[PDB]
C-alpha cells in the first residue's frame, strides 16, 4: 500500500 | 469533500477523515480510490501492509 511517514 | 488545506506559505496539508485531524508526521496510509489519507490507527492499520496490496478507506471500501 502507499504509506507514509515524516516525523 | 475535500481534505486538504494550505498553510500560509502555500503548502498542503492532509486532513485524516477519520478524525479531522492534520497529518503530523505518524504514519499515514492513501486510499486507493479516493486518495485521502488516513493515520494508521484511525483505520485499524498496526503495521505497514504488503507493499503490493492496495488499501481502500472504509468509505470506499462499501463501494
Ligand atoms: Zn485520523
Ligand atoms: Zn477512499
Amino acid at each position: 500500500a502507499r504509506t507514509k511517514q515524516t516525523a | 469533500s475535500m481534505y486538504v488545506i494550505r498553510d500560509e506559505w502555500g503548502n498542503q496539508i492532509w486532513i485524516c477523515p477519520g478524525c479531522n485531524k492534520p497529518d503530523d508526521g505518524s504514519p499515514m496510509i492513501g486510499c486507493d480510490d479516493c486518495d485521502d489519507w488516513y493515520h494508521w490507527p484511525c483505520v485499524g492499520i498496526m503495521t505497514a501492509p504488503p507493499e503490493e496490496m492496495q488499501w481502500f478507506c472504509p468509505k470506499c471500501a462499501n463501494k
